[PDB]
RNA sequence: GCGGUCGCCUCCUAAAAGGUAACGGAGGCGCUCAAAGGUUCCCUCAGAAUGGUUGGAAAUCAUUCAUAGAGUGUAAAGGCAUAAGGGAGCUUGACUGCGAGACCUACAAGUCGAGCAGGGUCGAAAGACGGACUUAGUGAUCCGGUGGUUCCGCAUGGAAGGGCCAUCGCUCAACGGAUAAAAGCUACCCCGGGGAUAACAGGCUUAUCUCCCCCAAGAGUUCACAUCGACGGGGAGGUU
RNA sequence: AUUAUUGGAGGUAGAGCACUGUUUGGACGAGGCCGAAUUCAGACAAACUCCGAAUGCCAAUUAAUUUAACUUGGGAGUCAGAACAUGGGUGAUAAGGUCCGUGUUCGAAAGGGAAACAGCCCAGACCACCAGCUAAGGUCCCAAAAUAUAUGUUAAGUGGAAAAGGAUGUGGCGUUGCCACAACUAGAGUCGAGUGACACUGCGCCGAAAAUGUACCGGGGCUAAACAUAUUACCGAAGCUGUGGAUUGUCCUUGGACAAUGGUAGGAGAGCGUUCUAAGGGCGUUGAAGCAUGAUCGUAAGGACAUGUGGAGCGCUUAG
RNA sequence: GCUUACAAGUAGUCAGAGCCCGUUAAUGGGUGAUGGCGUGCCUUUUGUAGAAUGAACCGGCGAGUUACGAUUUGAUGCAAGGUUAAGCAGUAAAUGUGGAGCCGUAGCGAAAGCGAGUCUGAAUAGGGCGUUUAGUAUUUGGUCGUAGACCCGAAACCAG
RNA sequence: UCUGGUGACUAUAGCAAGGAGGUCACACCUGUUCCCAUGCCGAACACAGAAGUUAAGGUCUUUAGCGACGAUGGUAGCCAACUUACGUUCCGCUAGAGUAGAACGUUGCCAGGC
């Protein structure tokens, strides 16, 4: 009945879709998207290029390919096979 | 190489992911039953539906 | 009702794809920067003690233990010794016209992109650059004002004026913006509705409330179990 | 769409102390009577990870089954949801509380069991029958089917409603040890036959007080007609089978089929009857329309035909 | 005519003695000693036997319509074409006559403009919308727009 | 086949001790006379030369003490499933981390003086 003692709460932001976007062993256009990420949490490996600061995107036709890099880093590839 | 599955209970109050693996193998009501070959993907198919249908011979 | 909130960004809840609510738990933004921007070189973190006017255990450069426990202009997570961290020269790409394809999504929006022409800076060069490590730092349309303004300018041509192209100003923070001109009281109140929603009683629940136990600490000079009853624990009742 | 073999993305349950923060202590340095930080063992975490499943998700251009799927247009309704079982937040590991997530049922679902009970268990009604086999649950009487068989467990009516505790309760599991222990007594000697702590138990006992009337086995009643197992037999639904028929959509290309037929808001298709008009052909004082009664005909809305009352108009076929 | 004074009842329905009947002639009709099963109807709801709303009973009356447009579907006529309006001589005959007009056969761009291509603009390059052409007149069904627009009902406002 | 040089592997590839050899070839070694250049000192950044040496690095061989990979046997957790009221319990599948016994002082790619 009583007039509370409020909330210093109550803000978020809109989620952005992060994630995978083409499945291992796809058959893929030039130009189409793989992942979408903040910082390099899989690095672009071959005929693959990062755009600004994400977007791991294709360059050429074909199948991609999830690897490991190092001992400890990851790489998404493309192969012009068809 | 040769099985006959032989529905003996209710489809009705399942999950709908075990109505369509039944319907998948081809039985529709209750107390019918389809001859069919033994295959790998057949033993599979009759272990996720199990406690449903009666397999033999 | 009073109070507090209303837009955008980061994390947890969120159940190893994405998405996911509550007046659930924490922090931020309404910028800043000619350099903290582009290019070519060059370098390297903490918590560690040495005994050095002086010492403020810490005012110094070393040295070695130094594994990112450091530093990033700004909150938080994801990243980075390619250093994305620290300096140095040169310069203005913080360029014009386009862009196959794809992510997101009710719609309006929003996000990334090989490469194609033109002109260039940097480097011996291969090459690299369409603003700051990445994600916040605004707000449609209408109207009004400015300049260049291969278009229509009406009986002919001039010609205020409209239109394409490029800028500028309000304020819409209740931040998808009712007309960018909006305060109260009804104990005389009136009509349309609702147990979708309060006051009395019923039903569920038992924090508080009233009992009953459990351990017994303490009270009786003896006798913790005559009696009182410290905290703590376990139940019943539905009469506050 | 589901399944079998394969590839990949990820950081939850659980673990762990290798970073961050927080702790308990034993030996550990940090004044002139008792300290910073550290060290060998360890402990905790929604906003801590060196690790890390099951399930789900995207591809597989891979076989076996199965029957959908996408694009454009016509017409919609919905924007108050509820309980049960799990995974969390919030509140008081309060609520038939409240907000999300994954399923099923109700909503829009009849039938059988839970004594009566939208959401719990079993199962989805096209219609006829005085046919048969089963599911959950059951078999002394009310009330269909065993007063069945074999084995144990239980003396409370436990069955047929709660907890911390409490104890010379107990059937099973191991001890421990006197060859004394029940009548000895220190606050020493015999005679004759079982004694106990402890440990896991399975079933009991006490803890257990409410207002109209026995008063939660549903009632009578039960020492098995209770509980835990085993095997059987039989009963039990509108589920399945047998026999005849109706409609579909298929199919084959004339009737055997193949399947299918709960239903609210809604979408689509085929029909019945009422008043008037047109054309053709009809009925009527030897009695029209209306009204009353009847044991008749069609899958439904409905349609004929006799008989009584009534005294002047009214049907049928095709179309509007 | 048949039935009823030991009985607990949404009044029915399934089975069934006895006592009377005799039809649209058929595995007929009326009455009901006993037995099993069974909490009306409409509206509004997550859910109603509900102690939520409405109706005493019977009869008569009482709620998606028409005019002009837009779009889509079926039917028919002609087909790169299709078709008329107001009129005028006529059974208020709705068949002749009437070619102002309307749609389609070619689009693209803010426009001037060019045209199977056009705008884009520094670009014929890459892209956007086009090109491969079936439509049209009347009528039938579905929905929508402007009118009161499926029907009934307000507190109140203004004029004389 | 030894070393020097390029391109694969999850530190099995290591830091912690050492052992022993040579300068064919990596090294320690001379200064600013020059190319470049430390807002700071040619140690890094450069030059001509090497009379002098093998410590160290470098390579093998030793230490499983130093840390990762860690095959089984279990077990937590979990997907179905029949029960009961679950902080459970039974029945079927997949079964972890940690703990051991271990492997453990890299397999090579392709060239140059041989």
């Amino acid at each position: 009945k009583k007039g509370v003692s409020s909330t210093k709460n109550g803000r978020d932001s809109e989620s952005k879709r992060l994630g995978a976007k083409r499945a291992d062993g796809q058959f893929v256009t030039g130009g189409s998207i793989l992942y979408r990420q903040r910082g390099t949490k899989i690095y672009p490996g071959e005929n693959v290029g990062r755009g600004g600061d994400d977007t791991l995107f294709a360059k050429i036709d074909g199948v991609v390919k999830f690897e490991r890099k190092g001992r400890d880093k990851k790489q998404v590839s493309v192969y012009a096979v068809a | 190489a040769k099985l006959q599955i032989t529905l003996t209970r209710s489809v009705i109050g399942r999950p709908e992911t075990q109505r369509k693996t039944v319907e998948a193998l081809g039985l529709k009501k209750t107390n019918s039953s389809v001859v069919v070959e033994d295959n790998p993907a057949i033993r599979g198919q009759i272990n996720k539906v199990k406690h449903l249908v009666t397999v033999e011979e």
